[PDB]
């Protein structure tokens, strides 16, 4: 099906404490598989899949520069954004920064990201169409002109278009034994009662890949979508993903109530009940 | 500034069966700032060699993490997640349920 | 592959 590739980095200031600490890590789909962390004891970006561990030693060293270079620029950047907002210098402040492709089944370039983010709030995003900026306020207004200024646009876009969509191609290749696979979800339905008139009937979702995936209760064939209580999906810790979704019904009438579980990795979608 | 207070989970890889090794996880998500505390609880007491993903934010910038350490459970042992952040004037502490 | 900038995005 589709796929992506994201990098994301995270700086967060400490004054008083050292150097801002920055951990960066890149996924494609749901697989983490590079990260780097400048508090670790000899910061280089370490393989977290197999199917990268694969890659020279001059793919770590190029890759460990790169993050050592954006954890620098992060921490001017943060003494900049001080200025821009007219802030003290006692207080941690955070930057958090994202880029990646989009491809579809074909390989081919479905869309482009880089986006920026300030104290958790939007500050300045690419535009979808690869040329232009959003700046979010009269601050990020001055990274716009900036960035404007020195054509950043114009690499991002050679970037996105060339490398990001070419070795995301590769990464899919080497490692199409886990992710060109879907794990179907692992499907039941459980029971408590909570007194003499309802019950909770909970519809869960296990051992799946990759994440997206819809649970859904209907009530005589309609959607119970302001009465579900709906987790956000879990990672199991090996790789695969959890969720479920629960209704309280009048005890008696759980026959009317069916889940609906829409997944990848499924042929069908899947409709489930209660088994006394 | 903005600040968002986590979303708590506490919950077994597998499926719990008494006797048998499993993996206890706890997943902090839909918090910031990025400072957090999180340790697993063992009867009350705190679960010594935690292990913990790096750092990571979704599409809207909130940020998560999973805390994790194996365990064998039984019929005895009551374990939980305690989790301390700038938006909670007192540690949250939520129970394992092995049917949550 | 990440994107090689060489710090010429200061913000």
């Amino acid at each position: 099906g589709s796929h992506s590739m994201r990098y994301f980095h995270t700086s967060v200031s400490r004054p008083g404490r050292g150097e801002p600490r920055f951990i960066t890590v890149g996924y494609v789909d749901d697989t983490l598989f590079v990260r780097f962390d400048s508090d670790a004891a000899s910061p280089r970006e370490e393989p977290r899949a197999p199917w990268i561990e694969q890659e020279g030693p001059e793919y770590w060293d190029r890759e460990t520069q790169i993050c050592k270079a954006k954890a620098q620029t992060d921490r001017e950047d943060l003494r900049t954004l001080l200025r821009y907002y007219n802030q003290s210098e006692a207080g941690s402040h955070t930057l958090q920064n994202m880029y990646g492709c989009d491809v579809g089944p074909d390989g081919r370039l479905l869309r482009g990201y880089h986006q920026d983010a300030y104290d958790g709030k939007d500050y300045i995003a690419l535009n979808e169409d690869l040329s232009s900026w959003t700046a979010a306020d009269t601050a990020a207004q001055i990274t716009q002109r900036k960035w404007e200024a020195a054509r950043v646009a114009e690499q991002l876009r050679a970037y996105l278009e060339g490398e990001c969509v070419e070795w995301l191609r590769r990464y899919l290749e080497n490692g199409k034994e886990t992710l060109q696979r879907a794990d179907p979800p692992k499907t039941h339905v459980t029971h408590h009662p909570i007194s003499d008139h309802e019950a909770t009937l909970r519809c869960w979702a296990l051992g799946f890949y990759p994440a997206e995936i819809t649970l859904t209760w209907q009530r005589d064939g309609e959607d119970q979508t302001q009465d579900t209580e709906l987790v956000e999906t879990r990672p199991a810790g090996d790789r695969t993903f959890q969720k479920w979704a629960a209704v309280v019904v009048p005890s008696g009438e759980e026959q009317r109530y069916t889940c609906h579980v829409q997944h990848e990795g499924l042929p069908k979608p899947l409709t489930l009940r209660w088994e006394p | 500034m903005i600040q968002r207070t986590p979303k708590i989970q506490v919950y077994s890889r597998h499926p719990a069966e008494n006797g048998k090794s499993n993996f206890l996880n706890c997943y902090v998500s839909g918090f910031h700032p990025s400072d957090i505390e999180v340790d697993l609880l063992k009867n009350g007491e705190r679960i010594e060699k935690v292990e913990h993903s790096d750092l990571s934010f979704s599409k809207d910038w909130s940020f998560y993490l999973l805390y994790y350490t194996e365990f064998t459970p039984t019929e005895k042992d009551e374990y939980a997640c305690r989790v301390n952040h700038v938006t909670l004037s007192q540690p949250k502490i939520v129970k394992w349920d092995r049917d949550m | 592959k990440r994107w090689i900038i060489l710090g010429l995005n200061k913000i």
